[PDB]
């Protein structure tokens, strides 16, 4: 939960070497046969299904994410998440994509299909109308359910904090805006209000784009999205920023050298388009008009366009040097930050009983307990193989060298 | 699986003694079984042709090996098993399935200049084991390209292309062909 | 052709734009050329699958969106792929503007096709980012090595052509 790398490092390997003690190791060794041994880690509070505190949920879920894309990597929690992901993990995050996508598809043929008219539309009454009520039916289906898994998974857990904003920070945020306007409209549909409509397409517009959240998983375009939050906040902010000190300086500049109707005058709203049309090509200077000083006019304008392909090229190069390479090394950290987060929560939503039927390792009898009896772990095999220290021959479980 | 009283012996070690090992020699003198009792091999289908020769090679343990070359154990025997298998089949750990073999693959050079060259049966390096593959192809086998690795098996490849030419002149080993067609250099590429 | 069939000139042109790609595979016949075929590869098999992903959901996204804001024929309707000509026609700057028809909210219209604009380019600056840090980061120092492989995979197609003889000449 701290952070603290040297010493978890350390405990979730550590290997008491001499006989009085070694039920209080963890990394033990299971057989070898020359240069192939069986270190065996103890999940004892690592991977604890349902029935403890756990210390993997508290690396994805509750840790400081200074440290956290390093501490899931140790020994064990690496090859820990693999078969957490080989296993449960893969296949039941591909079922939700290929639901999600469905659940937008028949909210998209919702809006197509709807006959836009002063109260609720609503006698169906044919064969034909009665595929959009009950799209609308599942669509509401989306609404409640994304409300409830959204808040009730933030005040009890994963801790909503500002720094997590792209490891499920950001669309923690998107998913509550999407069954807001989802509740609003289909309040405003069945009520009477007009609007209903235009509430309603504010959720086709964030929904398909919060379909973004799937991509994790795949670390292929997967890192890929992680630059559309990164771009878009760390440096379209700056640049929207610089941009708009000349839009309201030349723009407002541009229309004070002009004849006030005494195009003749008062149509700035157009007049600030007007300028945006010169910057990208389809403009007219019909704006000249002959105003009061045509020269000065034309030097301020051709002025514009030069600062404003500079402030072009140099948020290309700011999306060089604050953003990539150096960024996409980072890409690949936080991926995995996303990563382990969508494991843990499949197999935080499974109940118990089937939560425990895909557990990891196996229970192995680990050796001689202090009062007699066996030493029943839950431990995971970690297969490994040495060249050069020619002594592999420690304090062996099993005799038999071999996976039976 | 079934081990003998020999074998378990063989496992369990302790400074490498285990003193029972000369004195069960001795009852087996008394009762006579002994190319039956030290070349009783595994009957598991994981371990299906391991015999006392191999796990004293295994253990390091040269003297050991000494006594069982020279009650004359199995010198050759192949070590057929689930678990001796390479890595793609199933098995972990592939030496080529064989005393000499498993001699020369686990960096043990001490035992090859024994089995190689002793009063007793020797251990000829032309020997090929279940699938073709003789001494000089497994020191292929066990070649992953770290830095260790590659130390000790161009030095063990020599020591045992040398002494073939060496005992045996008007033959190469390096022609003797694994049963894929492969010799030890195409099995390198 | 040899049925009677006259759809023969659609199946036809379509390997006539293939045997003109097709004709990059001798451009691995020098090391210049041939790592730059190679780039001409994995920035479509890596990183245009990518985007096309992704542009594949803002544009099933917002310009399905965009016909809920029109008149359901009561042009008017029932033409969705040519309102799918009137996005692409905005963004590349040669749009009109011209396409809001009459629109039941206007101003809805105006703020998700601005969205449609200024976050397209931040896709289309990130196909310029994303792809520079990740192929050209390391593919200048790769792509020279799968040359080399084609390379030799080429003098090795060549030799096996020829007879045994011939091989021994
Ligand atoms: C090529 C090599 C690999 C080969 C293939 C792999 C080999 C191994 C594969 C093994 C099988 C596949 C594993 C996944 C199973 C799919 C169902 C599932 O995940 O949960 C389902 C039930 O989840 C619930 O929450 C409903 C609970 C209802 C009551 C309990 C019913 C029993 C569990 C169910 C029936 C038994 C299922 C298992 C039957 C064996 C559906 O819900 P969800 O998907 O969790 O929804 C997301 C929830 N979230 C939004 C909060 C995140
Ligand atoms: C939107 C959605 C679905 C989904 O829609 N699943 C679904 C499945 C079947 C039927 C249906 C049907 F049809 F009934 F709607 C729906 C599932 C997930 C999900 C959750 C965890 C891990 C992987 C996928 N996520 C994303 C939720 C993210 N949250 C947690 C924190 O970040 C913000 C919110």
């Amino acid at each position: 939960k701290t952070g603290k790398i040297g010493i978890f490092q350390h405990i979730i390997r550590r290997e008491v070497t001499d006989e009085d003690t070694r039920h209080l190791s963890r990394k033990f060794k299971d057989w070898a046969y020359g240069p192939v041994y069986s270190s065996l880690y103890d999940l004892s509070s690592l991977d604890t299904c349902g029935e403890e505190a756990s210390v993997l949920e508290i690396l994805v879920y509750n840790s400081k994410i200074e440290n956290r894309h390093e501490m899931l990597a140790v020994e064990p929690i690496n090859e820990l998440l693999r078969d957490k992901w080989r296993k449960f993990g893969a296949v039941s995050f591909y079922i939700n994509v290929v639901s999600y996508l469905c659940a937008m598809v028949i909210f998209t043929l919702t809006a197509y299909y709807q006959p836009l008219e002063g109260t609720p539309p609503y006698p169906y009454r044919t064969t034909v109308d009665y595929l959009r009520l009950a799209g609308e039916v599942i669509t509401l289906f989306t609404g409640v359910l994304f409300f409830f898994t959204n808040i009730k998974d933030l005040f009890m857990k994963k801790c909503p904090g500002v720094n997590s904003l792209f490891i499920d920070g950001s669309f923690q945020l998107l998913y509550f805006i999407y069954s807001v306007l989802v509740i609003v409209s289909a309040a405003l549909y069945l009520a009477g209000i007009e609007a209903y409509l235009a509430v309603m397409v504010f959720a086709l517009v964030l929904g398909w784009m919060n379909a973004l959240y799937f991509t994790r998983g795949l670390k292929l375009t997967g890192t890929y999205s992680i630059m559309i939050q990164k771009i878009l906040f760390k440096d379209l902010f700056r640049f929207l920023l610089v941009y708009l000190l000349f839009m309201i300086g030349y723009a407002s500049a541009l229309v004070s050298l002009l004849n006030p109707c005494a195009r003749d005058s008062e149509t700035f709203s157009t007049f600030l388009l007007d300028l945006f049309k010169l910057t990208i090509g389809m403009g007219d200077l019909e704006m000249l008009s002959s105003t009061k000083y045509p020269v000065v006019f034309i030097i301020l304008l051709v002025t514009y366009i030069i600062l404003t392909f500079v402030l072009l090229l140099n948020m290309l190069i700011a999306l060089m040097g604050e953003t990539v390479g150096q960024v996409s090394k980072e890409s690949k950290h936080i991926w995995k930050l996303q990563w382990a987060t969508t494991i843990l929560d499949i197999e935080r939503s499974f109940p118990v009983f089937l939560r425990k039927a895909f557990r990891s390792g196996e229970m192995v009898t680990v050796g001689k307990s202090s009062d007699g009896t066996p030493d029943r772990r839950w431990c995971f095999r970690v297969d490994e193989v040495n060249w050069s220290h020619w002594n592999q021959n420690l304090g062996i479980i099993n005799e038999d060298p071999g996976k039976n | 699986t079934g081990k003998t009283c020999l074998p378990k012996a063989l496992l369990n070690l302790s400074n490498g003694r285990n003193d029972t090992i000369p004195v069960l020699l001795d009852i087996a003198e008394r009762t006579g079984n002994m190319r039956e009792f030290i070349n009783s091999p595994f009957r598991d289908i994981y371990y299906r042709g391991q015999t006392a020769l191999h796990i004293a090679i295994e253990r390091r343990c040269k003297h050991y090996v000494e006594l069982l070359v020279a009650q004359g154990a199995d010198v050759h025997a192949q070590a057929r098993g689930r678990f001796f298998q390479p890595k793609d089949e199933g098995g972990y750990f592939y030496f080529g399935e064989l005393p000499l073999s498993l001699a020369a693959c686990t960096n043990q050079p001490h035992i090859v200049n024994y089995l190689t060259e002793n009063p007793h049966k020797k251990a000829d390096m032309r020997r090929q084991d279940s699938r073709g593959n003789t001494v000089l192809h497994a020191l292929v086998a066990i070649a992953d390209n770290t830095r260790e690795n590659t130390k000790f098996v161009t030095k063990m490849y020599d020591l045992l292309l040398l002494k073939c030419a060496r005992l045996f002149p008007d033959s190469n080993l390096e022609a003797v062909l694994n049963n894929d067609g492969l010799s030890p250099l195409m099995m390198a590429a």
